[PDB]
RNA sequence: AUCGGCUCA
DNA sequence: CGCCGCGTCTGTTGAGCCGATG
DNA sequence: TCGAACTCAGACGCGGCG
């Protein structure tokens, strides 16, 4: 099985799973520890934002790849702000300070 | 540096600063439009940057000096 | 957009109205027939947003001209539909309700504030009783709950001077009424009075909470809700089905129930219905809300249609399925694939295979770019079709793109950092990912159906990282311990072992050659045999000079196979590397020596050539196994017949009653074991050397060529025990209980075995299978807890500048060598200068990296204790330095700042856990006997006996290093004298393994005073001999008349005074403890060395040390040195009047005396000395001894459990975990912070280095030190995202919410959540540049 | 989307 | 101070398949 | 709203009672 771009979920905006519906593999927390031990820090920034959740990031990344320039503009994994709204729905004022 | 990246490490000092320096140089070749120094031999920009670092031509201060010169001279020639 | 820190508080009703966009009133969702959102329902388009981009609902205005124009007839703003994800709503409750988390969580945070018990608050809020708010009449008091009955009597007795009511409104009234200043000050002032532990602890907790509310800025009354919020639609969709059915999350259901209850209660409230209807309706509203917050807490969970509980909000964050673990730390990822692996041996170890079409699907956009650049396709659609139709130019372009573009291969589970590596593709046709052979030991992969996953790196930095950090040829030393990780595995070694061996007759015997090349020609033409002894001429290079090579030639005496090998050894190695028969230990040494001398690149080339030639010359021999190879020894009938005769005789003797029950059992198993051993030895004496072959004469014997023996000798597969299974007896088998069954198996796997012999093997087989499948659970769990504790630590500063650390000595003790000094010192850095027995030879500028040469020099001398710099002492705040850690095991030099240290340590300590759950003192070697700090005396016979536990017998070599060490009990007999050379094999210490003597080192009379039998003792005269002594009864039998009098002999002189201890004025009269029954009676002396009285007698270990768990037999220690004393007796347990020499006594509690003690009533001790016996609790060690004591205890114990099974990890990885347990302290004195609150220790050391500087003399506080288990030191940390991410999410989140903390974004997890660059490794420099800019403005 | 059941390393 | 009893909270990781229900 | 649920188990901290 092999995937380069396909469907996406609905409530959390990251790719589906399993061959039956043409999904991408899973990068579980054990691999994240493996990739922190080496010292690589750009690689899992890549695997956390512009290949999974950052919407503007992924569209502009595809643009750059097909355009011949290999670069990256990251944002915020939007399932994080899903988490913000689930917490601040309970009556707790989670909200992130500014500069 | 096609196989092993041992020499450049001693030539700069860290497995990490080498990554940043080589990435910056390969960027300059990728889009900035400069020309390489060591002959191509049908090889990607990344290994070209690694070979330049190994031979002893593209350090960090050399990058700073060279960009400063090009900036000043083009600005002065603007008028 | 950018930010710096994140913050929690409590949310006040004005805030809730500030978030919201419009009230929700009616619970209809959508019309089930027309698919439109109902107005004022849980999906209304008026409140939240449009349904399609730039269109209203009725459909009047459209698409750009009316931007923002709120249409008037349907009432929906004209903007994007990515606003259904962001706008919120709210319900206005008719009556207040109570938040669960701030009520039913542990200590309630309401019951702690008001201070009244929990049960009262439930029974008020369940609508069961009333409560009095404020009585103007002073006969009643606030908060005194009143049931309805006495509520009546109160109603008529006074009536109006009191306020009493029921429900959440009452709790609002109480929570409004009180202040936060005056109670704080009253408790603060009156706390100082009586330090009862209960009072102290309670008042500290109360003060801390009240001060938190005052300081943070919150207000208590906000705990109970009066406006609920509603989260947007797309966060809780309603998905269509095939057939008009709708599947919706449970949230919509939970909201409908509350909406309906609210509307109906409002109705009943308007018309002033009679009281009971209002009561029930309000209680049902309460239940609906606090079932929405989290389902199964207050009562029983409200199930859905299917008898399954519903899914609240508070369980869309918990568990293994919530956000923090299922969806935010591990994403799904695209640009990836997976498949089935298989071998290919034509590769080079920086390559792998890709099937054509997997690589044509992963690298798609690169292909589009190349095509459009070449000009073959004008637009994107042309490229789509040209790629799908698969025209040959696509194959040419694809071969262009993947060149020089590494990919990442991964295999799950990924136990340690060698689990994913970066290879470089080679395109093949097929369906399976080929893979090199040598790198299957690192992955732990076999080729019988495994699967493997492939990712690609996109950008330009990540590609250089996959080339320079994690390629396959860059890491060839494991970071647990610097042992190479490319050992040649199982088939190449047999080829290397079949080439280099010698037969005695073959052909070309004894002719001479001119080089390896003519040896190749001769073997290939068929004029000589592959192994037939010869003498050749060879040319070998040594580089002993100043770094350059020199050549020397000679005639060597070797076979033909070795002269073929010498063609690949790379010009720096001596020829004696090859002259031997190369089992796999020799191959591994060969590779290691190449690595030491010539560097890296020759090692890679050489390892690959070894693989190729091993394969090629192992296939060329043909090496099969056939039923003629399993060779049964000839002398096997006799052995078993003799054993059966012997067991029959023992059975006969038993049936005649001469011998007992168990004795027969033991003798039978012994004789069967002996028969087993000699059968096995006969077998192996027949296999190994029995080929008898003749040449140039009569006969000779050589080692064999039996296929089983070559596969077992060289080291490819198998061992001696398993050949014994196949040919000799297969031993005795054990039954499930654990016992050993009596009659053993007798047949093997060549003769076939019987029925019930098979049915007995099944027991052990299933026990093994069942264990292997139920380790992995808690092994994985332990790895997770370790990685989560050691997470943060990174190497920050260069040199900490601290002073002395810990001291290292060998641990060969007990038996022979366990660990030399070498393996406990390679890598560390010396904490000071180590003097030498040849003095004035100082070796350091106080600190040098002890690499191999220095350990060698230190070996040539005779030093046996060094002091090294350990990471438990380094001072640098928030990290360590680059010298305390020492050598980087993988790279081979000093560690460079920026590594991650916690994660490496936790992975490398939790990875071997899969293999894990599976009298007399004799001198053994000649050497001097040395005893230091020892009290001893020459016995009456003339030999030595000891009167000091402090020293134990150290057997010392002629040089000074301790050869051996033994622990010997008190007063036992010795057969030698101190400080003399003693012959080996000698009983140098002797005592009955039950008997403890009460010898008198002093000389004089022993006379009976203080003891009167029946009071402390009884007269028990030995009826066998006639002489005995007044028997010191045990504490149980000794009566209460003399219970309070210590049974005490008076060691006297001829005059009557107490015998003083020699050299001191301390009287020495034995206050005998129990079982110290003297043998020698009144009027009889006990001189030096004479016995007065004889006193006869897996994985959870590791997961329980690292937990700071407490055992249940606390070996009490000595709190302060000096003489001791006892006191009052047996009120449950006795008391322990400690007797400081110049200090104060009264410290004492109960005593466990139910086990045999050590100290006497009148003995002088040093602090930290045992009293009763048993294991220890580490907290005690930390309290009484320092921090080095506890580190050395932990490291030696865990290292013991590991080393029992031949698993070696280095020692640093134990020390860093401990250094993440001791980071919390409690204060005893005061001066800026509170009295005894727990406190991060780094902040205390920051303060003390500030105020007790020139500014103030002495106000900085004194602090004890504290220890915590890993599952509890992880939770109580500074940041509330690093603690709410794995366990206890609701408790942690609530106690952070009340006190208004703020996270600071410093760890590594805290940054992989929000999507920034890790502060470790490559992402370091920039990440501290950010911090520099945080400070200049 | 949830639940139950069988299977692979 | 010291038993003695009570309600929370934990328990490996990737994949493959098919019924059930709404 | 009757209808089950069962013998997980190991550890820790709190509310009562002496
Ligand atoms: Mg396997
Ligand atoms: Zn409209
Ligand atoms: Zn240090």
């Amino acid at each position: 099985h092999a995937r380069s771009t396909g469907s996406y979920s609905l409530v959390t905006q990251q790719p589906l799973g399993g061959k039956a519906q043409f999904g991408g593999q899973r990068f579980g927390e054990m691999e994240v520890w493996a990739l922190e031990a080496y010292g690589a820090a750009y690689t899992l920034q890549e695997m956390l934002t512009v290949k999974s959740d950052d919407v503007n990031g992924r569209t502009k990344m595809y643009k750059n790849i097909v355009d011949g320039n290999h670069q990256m503009e990251p944002g915020m994994p939007e399932s994080f702000n899903v988490l913000l709204k689930e917490i601040r729905s309970l009556g707790i004022n989670i909200e992130l300070e500014d500069e | 540096a096609r196989v092993t990246v041992q020499d450049a490490v001693e030539k700069i000092g860290n497995r990490f600063d080498l990554v940043l320096v080589a990435a910056r140089r390969a960027r300059q070749m990728q889009v900035g439009g400069k020309d390489p120094l060591v002959p191509e031999e049908n090889d990607k920009t990344t290994v070209i940057a690694l070979r330049e670092i190994e031979e002893g031509l593209i350090n960090n201060q050399i990058l700073d000096v060279r960009e400063r010169q090009e900036q000043q001279e083009q600005e002065a020639a603007e008028l | 957009e950018e930010f710096d820190a994140i913050k929690i508080a409590l949310a006040s009703p004005d805030m809730i109205r500030s978030w919201s966009f419009g009230e929700v009133k009616k619970p209809e969702t959508i019309n089930y027939r027309t698919f439109k959102p109902e107005r004022d329902g849980l999906f209304c388009a008026r409140i939240f947003g449009p349904v399609k981009d730039y269109e209203c609902l009725c459909g009047k205005y459209k698409r750009l001209k009316h931007r923002g124009v709120i249409c008037e007839k349907c009432g929906v703003e004209v903007t994007q539909t990515k606003v259904r994800r962001e706008r919120m709503g709210h319900i206005e409750l008719a009556s207040p309700t109570a938040h669960i988390w701030f009520l039913k969580s542990l200590p309630s945070r309401i019951g702690l504030l008001l201070d009244m018990p929990l049960r009262d608050i439930e029974r008020v809020l369940y609508f069961e009783s009333y409560v009095v708010i404020e009585g103007g009449m002073t006969n009643l008091e606030r908060q005194q709950i009143l049931t309805e009955e006495q509520y009546l009597d109160a109603l008529e007795e006074f009536g109006d001077e009191f306020d009493a009511k029921m429900g959440a409104e009452a709790i609002q009234a109480l929570l409004k009424s009180m202040d936060l200043e005056q109670e704080c000050e009253q408790l603060r002032e009156e706390l100082n009075e009586t330090n009862s532990e209960t009072k102290r602890k309670k008042l500290t907790k109360r003060i801390k909470l009240l001060e938190a509310f005052v300081q943070s800025g919150n207000k208590p009354e906000w705990m109970i809700l009066t406006v609920l919020p509603v989260l947007p639609p797309d966060l809780r969709p309603l998905v269509p089905l095939d057939g008009g059915r709708f599947a919706t999350s449970d949230l919509n259901d939970l909201y409908r129930r509350v909406i309906n209850r609210n509307n109906r209660l409002k109705r009943l409230l308007d018309l002033a219905a009679p009281d009971i209807i209002v009561r029930n309706e309000k209680r049902m509203l309460q239940e609906a809300v606090d079932a929405l917050l989290d389902n199964g807490r207050r009562g029983r969970a409200i199930t859905g249609s299917n008898k399954r509980p519903l899914k609240s909000l508070a369980d869309m964050i918990k568990g293994k399925q919530g956000r923090f673990r299922q969806n935010l730390l591990g994403k799904r990822v695209d640009y990836s694939g997976r498949s089935v692996i298989t071998v290919g041996p034509y590769l080079r170890l920086h390559q792998c295979g890709l099937p054509k079409k997997m690589a044509l699907e992963l690298f798609k956009p690169f292909i589009y770019g190349k095509l459009e650049l070449r000009g073959l396709a004008t637009t994107i659609k042309a490229a789509k079709k040209m790629v799908e139709r698969e025209e040959a130019v696509v194959w040419d372009i694809l071969d262009e793109v993947i060149r020089e573009h590494p990919v990442l291969l991964n295999r799950a589970p990924t136990l340690h950092r060698l689990g994913i590596q970066a290879f470089e593709p080679v395109l093949i046709e097929g369906k399976a990912i080929q893979l090199h052979p040598l790198v299957c030991a690192a992955y732990n992969a076999d080729f019988d159906g495994d699967q493997m996953a492939v990712h690609v790196p996109l950008t330009l930095e990540a590609q250089l990282e996959a080339r320079a950090l994690m390629m396959s040829t860059n890491n060839i030393l494991s970071p647990a311990n610097g042992e190479p990780i490319i050992v040649p595995s199982q088939d190449v070694v047999l080829g290397l072992y079949y080439m280099t061996r010698d037969c005695v007759n073959a052909k070309g015997e004894g002719m001479v050659l001119t080089g390896p090349k003519e040896a190749e020609r001769l073997y290939r033409s068929g004029l000589a045999s592959l192994h037939a002894r010869v003498k050749v001429r060879i040319t070998e290079y040594e580089k002993d000079a100043n770094g350059e090579l020199v050549a020397k030639t000679s005639l060597k005496d070797t076979t033909v196979g070795r002269a073929i090998l010498w063609m690949i050894v790379p010009k720096g190695l001596p020829y004696s590397i090859v002259n031997q028969a190369l089992g796999k230990k020799a191959i591994s040494k060969m590779l290691n020596t190449c690595y030491r001398i010539l560097g890296l690149k020759p090692t890679v080339i050489f390892a690959d050539q070894i693989m190729y030639t091993g394969f090629a010359y192992a296939a060329r021999s043909g090496a099969s196994v056939g039923i003629d190879d399993m060779v049964i020894p000839e002398k096997k009938h006799e052995i078993i017949s003799e054993a059966e005769a012997e067991v029959a005789e023992i059975q006969e003797q038993f049936q005649s009653g001469l011998v007992t029950a168990g004795e027969r059992y033991n003798k039978v198993i012994d004789i069967w074991a002996a028969a087993n051993d000699r059968v096995s030895k006969a077998m192996m004496d027949n296999l190994q050397t029995e080929t008898v072959i003749n040449r140039d004469g009569q006969e000779e014997k050589q080692v064999s060529f039996n296929s089983i023996y070559m596969m077992a000798d060289s080291g490819a597969r198998g061992s001696a025990a398993q050949i014994r299974q196949l040919a000799g007896m297969r031993g005795l088998m054990a039954k499930p209980d654990g016992s050993i069954i009596e009659t053993p198996i007798t047949a093997n796997f060549r003769e076939g075995l019987n029925v019930l012999q098979y049915f007995i093997s099944t027991h052990g087989a299933r026990k093994g299978l069942a264990d292997t499948a139920l380790k992995t659970a808690n092994s994985g769990y332990l790895t997770r807890r370790l990685v989560d504790v050691a997470q943060d630590l990174v190497v920050t500063e260069d040199d900490c500048g601290t002073h002395e650390g810990i001291m290292m000595t060998p641990v060969i003790e007990g038996g022979d060598v366990k660990e030399p000094l070498r393996d406990r010192v390679l890598g560390r850095v010396t904490a000071e200068d180590v003097l030498k027995p040849g003095t004035a030879d100082i070796l350091v500028p106080r600190n040098t990296l002890l690499h191999e040469q220095w350990c060698d020099l230190l070996e040539e001398n005779s030093v046996d204790a060094v002091k090294v710099r350990s990471v438990v002492s380094c001072d640098t705040d928030f990290g360590v330095c680059a010298h305390c850690y020492g050598r980087d095991l993988a790279r081979g030099h000093i560690i460079n700042k920026g590594e991650a240290i916690g994660v490496i340590a936790a992975q490398s300590i939790g990875e071997p856990g899969t293999q894990l759950t599976m009298s007399s003192i004799q001198v053994k070697n000649k050497g001097s006997i040395k005893l230091s700090n020892v009290k001893s005396v020459v016995n009456s016979s003339g030999k030595l006996v000891i009167t000091s536990r402090n020293t134990e017998l150290k057997l010392i070599d002629e040089f000074g290093r301790t050869k051996e060490s033994y622990k010997v009990p008190y007063g036992a007999v010795l057969a030698k004298g101190d400080g003399e050379q003693v012959a080996g094999g000698e009983t140098v210490a002797n005592w009955d393994p039950h008997t403890m003597p009460v010898i008198t080192e002093v000389s004089g009379f022993v006379r009976f005073t203080d003891m009167i039998d029946g009071q402390t003792i009884t007269r028990q005269t030995d009826e066998l001999t006639g002489l005995s002594s007044l028997v010191v009864l045990d504490s149980a039998e000794r009566t209460a008349g003399g219970k309070d009098l210590r049974p005490a002999l008076k060691i006297v002189d001829a005059q009557g005074n107490d015998v003083l201890i020699p050299g001191t004025d301390m009287p020495a009269q034995y206050f005998l403890p129990g079982k110290a029954i003297v043998q020698l009676e009144d009027g009889v002396q006990i001189s030096s060395g004479d016995t007065l009285a004889r006193i006869p007698q897996g994985l959870p270990r590791v997961a329980d040390l690292f937990e700071a768990r407490r055992p249940k037999e606390p070996a009490i220690l000595a709190e302060i040195s000096g003489i001791v004393s006892f006191g009052k007796e047996t009120k449950g347990k006795r008391r322990l009047v400690i007797t400081p020499v110049d200090g104060s006594d009264p410290y004492e509690e109960m005593i466990p005396k139910w086990r045999q003690l050590n100290v006497f009533e009148g003995e002088r001790v040093e602090r930290g000395d045992v009293i009763s016996d048993g294991p220890e609790a580490p907290h005690d060690i930390l309290r009484l001894r320092g921090v080095h004591a506890v580190t050395r205890y932990i490291v030696n114990e865990v290292q013991d459990v590991y080393r029992l099974q031949g698993v070696k990890i280095n020692d640093k990885h134990i020390e860093v975990i401990v250094r993440q347990m001791l980071r919390k302290a409690t204060i005893v004195n005061a001066g800026s912070s509170d009295f005894l609150e727990g406190e991060q220790v780094e902040y205390s050391r920051v303060k003390i280095a500030n105020r007790e500087l020139e500014a103030n003399g002495k106000v900085g506080a004194t602090y004890s030190r504290d220890l915590l288990g890993i599952t509890k030191a992880s939770l109580a940390t500074e940041s509330f995202i690093s603690a709410a991410s794995f366990q206890e999410t609701t408790r942690v989140l609530t106690e952070a919410a009340v006190a208004g903390k703020r996270d600071e974004l410093r760890g590594l997890k805290e940054n992989v959540i929000v999507g920034r660059l890790i502060p470790a490794g490559t992402g370091y420099a920039y990440h501290q540049d950010r911090m520099r800019r945080r400070a200049a403005g």
